[PDB]
RNA sequence: GCCGAGGUAGCUCAGUUGGUAGAGCAUGCGACUGAAAAUCGCAGUGUCCGCGGUUCGAUUCCGCGCCUCGGCACCA
């Protein structure tokens, strides 16, 4: 919200300077994100007075003879620019910051134009270009310098969170800055009433939408611009001044945070319906914009005898008809509080957001409307000359805000301060609320603008900031937590760790987004996503990620793409989706390999990664073994599933090569594990320290059969005192069998208490070769 | 074959465009009937034929030579990377200090090599002392050796090993000022025989937090928390009386271990000893820094690391963790 | 990763105060991320937080006692719903910090992503003060940027914590302040809807008589300072040149 | 050792890798000899480099490599 | 949900009197090496966003919707 500095100070009177106003605004709840200086203008513009405005035939132009001290003319081809009105004058010789080049006396269509007279782009107070700026005729002295009358500015840009929409008004801003002890100056409008009946009728019809809807009534009116203190605020404010009334409803607006807007009575009929817009019916607003209506559309209407038709988009802005012109002698003064959704609804529908809109949405005083007609009223009759009727026409009855009990004692409890009682009761009380209370717990009723009070907990807030946050003092709480919090992080340090392992052995760490993309679906060859999703940043992230490698390797292409790396050991501990979300744990090998940074002799593949892998299970303590299984996105020869500590949890394997010829990607390797991995509590147990009769024995076996079942085989019936194994080498030659390979194991047994005979082992390494035969197997 | 059968891109490419875009270009677009279109067909009619037909074709002749070859037993053991494990010392002293730290501790340690004023005298173990006998002294002998203080100073007296870790209390205190919490581990040395349940060579684990308004409840609710964390919520400590010339209102410590159903004694602890502060305070003045002790309190506890460890990971004997079997090392990687 | 290192000492930083890290589920209800956190419909107050909306069936999704929770399924905002969910599990008082990876609807940039991770704190127990939130950043400010550094809070609103504030570290070796995270005391209704919840659960209720601070913190803004990464879309980036550069942060 | 810290030394700036590939103790080289096949690799922060900026390197490159005493097969 | 600009070969990207869909490292066989590199011809993985048009190989008129951006309106 843009807040103009001597705007604010006008009710704020004492205020130290812009920078203190930050710091003040800052510690009651409010950041500014800027501040600047805004209307620096050259002593070459002054006030003048358009004696006559002059049409240059045959062109669009206009020869304008101008008071400006001493008489001039200027050139102008603004529609705006007519007789009796004030205009900002550009000396020739001015410095422009709007234009940059400087102005001079020029000749156009064949008048000496003697320099120019700015609009609002050009003199550098707003956007608008279309038209020169309208100033009161008789505003200052024809000649003295624009500035004398129009001094630069100071405004900040204040944050305004929704739990404050009275203060998106000065006034309410203000009312902050007055409980830290600033002297407060609200304007007293001072109206000069007529008891009498008012032209027009109310007919409220959607209650539900207009809880509280009042109209006023100012008539013989005289429409003329703005003096320049209005003109110059409203600029400063991010708004452009328009006239006389239109401009006081937009400053009330801004002062109190009360939306209003003067609707022409030659166009008000009878009288002022507030409706919702019958499907179907037409609206022109005041932005020029033709629109349709929704039924759901909350109408302020006029009706004539038997008609009815739309006046304005209530609550979110006029419409372009009855708009008040300089024409216009009598209005019809709208002043409600409307229902804060049909508004956001209405607004979003036909995308816009206006002044109104705003604060129509955020929230408007339930009680603030006729104080704020007043405001209205009063100022109409001192720049409008207008003759206020005394009545209003009010359809609505809010009920004030409720008592809440207010207890300076847990404030201090809460907070963890000790303000003294007095304090709390005083700046509640400069906030407006009404300490009906003896005490230890008050009555504490807040004031109808306040509607981010309800609770005893929204007190306390007041006084903390009113007070200061830097009052609340350190400290650290002490106590043993309930039982049922020990160990609570035991599923973090877990994980934690497992990373941390990871990182040890060699995997270099990756996280990648949770959203994945549908195509990948076919394109790795898995099932298709369960959750999607419904508004995706791209159809790309149109999907919630069901696997982390088709990431972990998408990573791999970009990278080899925009670095060529030699090789690759990679990981990503994330969330996966699919019927629950799940942890998921996942690497990826790629490149050369592990070797010597010259001899050819590379290690890799495959091998390698599972070669890792045992490697990390065993720095974890863990069985794992893998088992061939069918994986719709690993190279059939080389794919099956990972067992950690028996139960199933994943896969091990190379990429498809169907696949990695896609991604226009080399050869790879990868796994995918579900977390938490298996827990196994130890068991110590105390080595013997008698020696461990171990043999060799190769077996002969067929080419087809599986590593897995030969040792599953001969450990189990290798006996107990069976200590290691190990497979020393497998070897497919020639004094072996067609299809067949023999498998040379490096047995070792071992006693607990006392050595063992071979006739012991033997009784063994026999048992081993019983199965070895039973089963199908050879014995070279 | 079609790396070849690629380049004819532009073997076809050049070649048939010296037939259009070769023989006269200023004047080919007033010449569009037949004679474009018969290139505007074959240059479509040969690139999509000829360009996929190729590709598609090695598509499946080099994707086809790879299903089929590579067959690898999955479950076949693969390269030996070897696989690291951590001190069963180590796991332990990791977990004490982490339960420590969430309390609010910090973890500093100090020398092996002590001097007989940080181990006993400024401790309160005066000579002859009666009291200095719970500790059998490792007396050492070295000229040349530099033993240095804790302001880097290099500090004098009769050198030696620590017999316990306390000695960090006076040391961590003449450097810092209160108020803090720390939790010093270390090996310590003594001069006993070994067997099932004791060594020559161990840890302890010291705690000091110094501070005014400090009171043995503080001391009390420690331990209750070490007793929880390591033996969950049905746990519980037991203090009973007891001497150590450093802490006047002496304890020593039992944790009730559920899943056992026993008292297991763990440390001593107690309130820091008025002559402690006093050591300390008096130290800094020679050091010319300002007292700092005088106006707090503060409580000390130190515990066997092994005894703890022992219990905890079921050693039977502690005369293992100093042994050097990897068999016995091994079983605890994992441990985490 | 950074994320990792940066989220790791963050959790070292509040573990030395005693508080636990727990984790919660990347995909909420719009009861644990919005509802229960006091953020209604049409909540004006709910636009902070562009909520990306999924859609999925036979998607199980599961509350806090491993029951199925039902209604409109999203990606949660913020860790906050972190704070309804463990207090229907367990009881006060307690000390937790739940990290979280979160997702918003909201052109990147230099300072921007849409996926960033968070960090929650929740002091529940009865004498529980602001004072006591203001130590916590005190702390995390120390602990951060040594001795010389200092905290700053300001009001703020947030439906979830009646005394709401923002909260900054002063950074010396830098002389800029900060702006780390959101912070308050516990609201009055967070309290209600969690032991109203855990009712319909058959539980008693258990936040009646105490009181309790939150903080949440962005660690990729905290850890773009803290390593000088200059833009924040790197840590989702993916290239190794740039992660590989944080091998040896410890 | 010696060998690489000439190389990367007036490998230049824009030198990002290095890398030794391979290390030849063979037949087509002089007695008691050996050649050292590095993988360099350069890069420029803002723009693309031209190959006349590289030699200008990998030149300087072989310039101290003679100073010294070494070979460039 | 308004004006206006870009979105093209493992990558960085200009472009438009058009024969250039390409230039700058980088990349594919012979052959100089044992194995490479500085090399000489010989060549283009490119749907120049996607659905549809556009000349003899189209990027560009031209249609609507998409990845990107400034501003704008909100406020992370
Ligand atoms: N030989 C040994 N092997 C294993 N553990 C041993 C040991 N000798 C002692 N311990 C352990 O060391 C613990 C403490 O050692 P102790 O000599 O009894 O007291 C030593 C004091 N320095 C501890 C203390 C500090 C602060 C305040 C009060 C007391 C014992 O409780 C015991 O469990
Ligand atoms: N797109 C983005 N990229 C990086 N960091 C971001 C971000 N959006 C938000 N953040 C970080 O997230 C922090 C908090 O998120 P915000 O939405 O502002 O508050 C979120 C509340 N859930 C935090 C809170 C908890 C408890 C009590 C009070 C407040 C911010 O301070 C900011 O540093
Ligand atoms: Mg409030």
């Amino acid at each position: 919200m843009r807040v103009p500095f001597s705007w604010l100070k006008a009710y704020v009177p004492e205020l130290e300077s812009p920078e203190v106003l930050e710091e003040r605004l800052a510690g009651l709840g409010f950041e500014t994100d800027r501040i600047e200086r805004v209307f620096p203008i050259p002593r070459g513009v002054v006030f003048a007075r358009v004696l006559e405005a002059h049409p240059i035939p045959g062109t669009r132009l206009k020869r304008l003879v101008l008071d400006a001290g001493r008489t001039v003319e200027v050139v102008s081809g603004a529609e705006n620019a007519r007789k009796g009105i004030g205009v900002a004058l550009a000396l020739p010789g001015t410095e422009l910051p709007g234009l940059g080049q400087k102005v001079g006396e020029r000749v156009i269509q064949g008048v000496r134009s003697f320099g120019m007279a700015l609009s609002p782009r050009e003199l550098g107070v707003g956007e608008y270009g279309g038209g020169l700026l309208e100033f009161p005729e008789d505003a200052l002295p024809p000649g003295t310098p624009l500035s004398e009358a129009w001094p630069e500015e100071v405004v900040l840009d204040l944050e305004v969170t929704p739990n404050r929409p009275d203060a998106l008004g000065l006034l309410g801003l203000a009312r902050d800055l007055h409980a830290l002890g600033y002297a407060l100056v609200e304007p007293e409008a001072a109206l000069k009433a007529e008891a009498l009946p008012l032209p027009f009728a109310l007919k409220v019809e959607d209650p539900e939408g207009a809880p509280h809807f009042t109209l006023g009534y100012a008539f013989g009116l005289r429409v003329a611009p703005s003096p320049l203190w209005m003109q110059r605020a409203l600029f400063a404010a991010g708004m452009r001044p328009i006239n006389n009334v239109v401009d006081v409803t937009n400053y009330v607006m801004l002062e109190r945070a009360q939306p209003m807007h003067a609707f022409d009575l030659r166009f008000v009929g009878e009288g002022i319906a507030v409706r919702r817009a019958r499907e179907g019916e037409r609206l022109k607003t005041l932005d020029g914009v033709e629109r349709t209506l929704h039924p759901e559309d909350l109408v302020i209407a006029g009706w004539r005898g038997e008609e009815s038709f739309p006046l304005g988009l209530a609550g979110v802005m006029g419409g372009a008809e009855s708009e008040v012109r300089e024409d216009t002698e009598a209005i019809a003064l709208e002043v409600a509080c409307f229902d804060p959704v049909s508004i956001r609804k209405t607004a979003r529908r036909h995308g816009l957001r206006t002044e109104a809109s705003h604060r129509f949405e955020r929230g408007v005083d339930p009680l603030g409307q006729v104080p704020a007609q007043r405001r209205a009223l009063s100022l109409l009759q001192a720049l409008a000359g207008a003759r206020v009727a005394e009545a209003l026409l009010e359809a609505g009855s809010p009920k004030p805000p409720e008592a809440i009990p207010f207890r300076p004692e847990y404030a201090n409890r809460l907070l963890g301060t000790s303000y003294p009682e007095a304090e709390q009761i005083a700046i509640l009380k400069r906030l407006g609320c009404r300490v009906e209370g003896e005490g230890p717990t008050y009555r504490v009723t807040p004031p109808s603008h306040r509607l981010d009070l309800r609770l005893e907990e929204d007190l306390v807030e007041e006084v903390a900031r009113i007070e200061g946050y830097e009052t609340i003092p350190l400290a650290l709480p002490a106590f043993f937590p309930a039982p049922d919090n020990r160990a609570v992080e035991a599923p973090y340090r877990k994980e934690q760790r497992l990373r941390e392992v990871l990182s040890g052995l060699g995997f270099q760490e990756v996280y990648t987004y949770s959203f994945m993309d549908p195509e990948d679906a076919r394109r790795f060859r898995l099932d298709p996503p369960r959750l999607l999703l419904l508004n995706p940043l791209a159809p790309e992230k149109a999907a919630l990620r069901t696997h982390l490698f088709p990431g972990l390797v998408r990573v791999l292409k970009e990278n080899l793409d925009l670095d060529r790396p030699e090789r690759a050991l990679l990981f990503e501990v994330g969330r996966v989706f699919r019927e629950r979300e799940e942890t998921h744990l996942a690497g990826l090998l790629f490149g050369e390999g592990v070797g010597l940074p010259w001899a050819k002799e590379r290690l890799s593949g495959y091998f390698l990664l599972k070669g890792y892998l045992e490697a990390l299970f065993a720095r974890l303590g863990l069985a794992f073994r893998v088992e061939a299984e069918a994986f719709p996105f690993l190279h059939p020869g080389v794919s099956g599933r990972v067992l950690v500590e028996g139960e199933e949890v994943g896969f091990l394997g190379a990429l498809h090569p169907e696949i990695a010829q896609e991604l226009e990607l080399p050869p790879v390797h990868l796994f995918e594990l579900r977390l938490p991995l298996p827990d196994k509590p130890l068991a110590f147990q105390d080595p013997s320290r008698h020696p461990a009769a171990f043999r060799d024995l190769a077996v002969v076996v067929p080419a087809p059969t599986p590593y897995g079942e030969v040792e599953a085989l001969v450990r189990e019936a290798a006996g107990p005192y069976l200590e290691s194994l190990a497979l020393f080498d497998l070897y497919q030659g020639p004094p072996l069998p067609e299809g067949h390979k023999s498998l040379a194991f490096h047995l070792r047994f071992r006693h607990p208490k006392r050595t063992l005979r071979d006739e012991e082992v033997e009784e063994a390494v026999s048992r081993v070769a019983e199965a070895l035969r039973a089963r199908g197997f050879g014995l070279r | 074959l079609e790396e070849l059968k690629a380049l004819k891109a532009r073997y076809l490419g050049k070649k048939g465009l010296l037939t259009q875009e070769m023989k006269g270009l200023s004047a080919l677009p007033l010449e569009e009937r037949r004679k474009r279109g018969q290139e505007l067909n074959a240059i479509k009619a040969a690139l999509e034929a000829a360009l996929e037909a190729r590709e598609k074709a090695l598509e499946e002749a080099a994707l086809k030579e790879a299903l089929e070859r590579e067959r690898v037993d999955v479950s076949l053991p693969g390269a030996s990377l070897f696989s690291g494990g951590l001190h069963p010392i180590t796991l332990m002293e990791r977990e004490l200090v982490e339960i420590f730290r969430a309390l609010g501790y910090q973890a500093v340690e100090g020398p092996e090599v002590e001097s007989e004023f940080f181990n006993f005298d400024a401790l309160n173990i005066p000579e002859h002392h009666p009291a200095r006998d719970m500790w059998d002294t490792f007396w050492l002998t070295g000229e040349g050796f530099r033993l240095e203080g804790p302001l880097g100073e290099e500090v004098e007296g009769r050198l030696l090993l620590r017999t316990h870790t306390s000695p960090m209390q006076v040391r961590y205190m003449v450097a810092h000022t209160p108020p803090f919490r720390i939790v010093v581990p270390g090996r310590v040395f003594r001069f006993e025989q070994t067997d099932a349940t004791h060594e020559a060579v161990f840890h302890q684990l010291e705690g000091l937090v110094v501070g005014e308004g400090i009171a043995m409840a503080h001391l009390k609710g420690a331990i209750y928390e070490l007793a929880q964390a390591l033996f969950g919520p049905d746990s519980k400590v037991r203090f009973q009386p007891v001497y150590f010339p450093f802490v006047e209102p002496g304890a020593q410590f039992a944790v009730w271990w559920p899943e056992g159903g026993k008292w297991l004694e763990l440390g001593g602890a107690g309130m820091v000893h008025p002559k402690v502060f006093q050591a300390v305070d008096a130290y800094r003045e020679r050091l010319g820094l300002p007292p700092a002790y005088r106006g707090v309190t503060g409580f000390a506890f130190g515990l066997g690391v092994e005894r703890l460890a022992m219990l905890r990971y079921g050693i039977p004997d502690i005369r293992y963790f100093f042994g050097g079997r990897l068999k016995f090392l091994e079983q605890f990687k994992g441990v985490l």
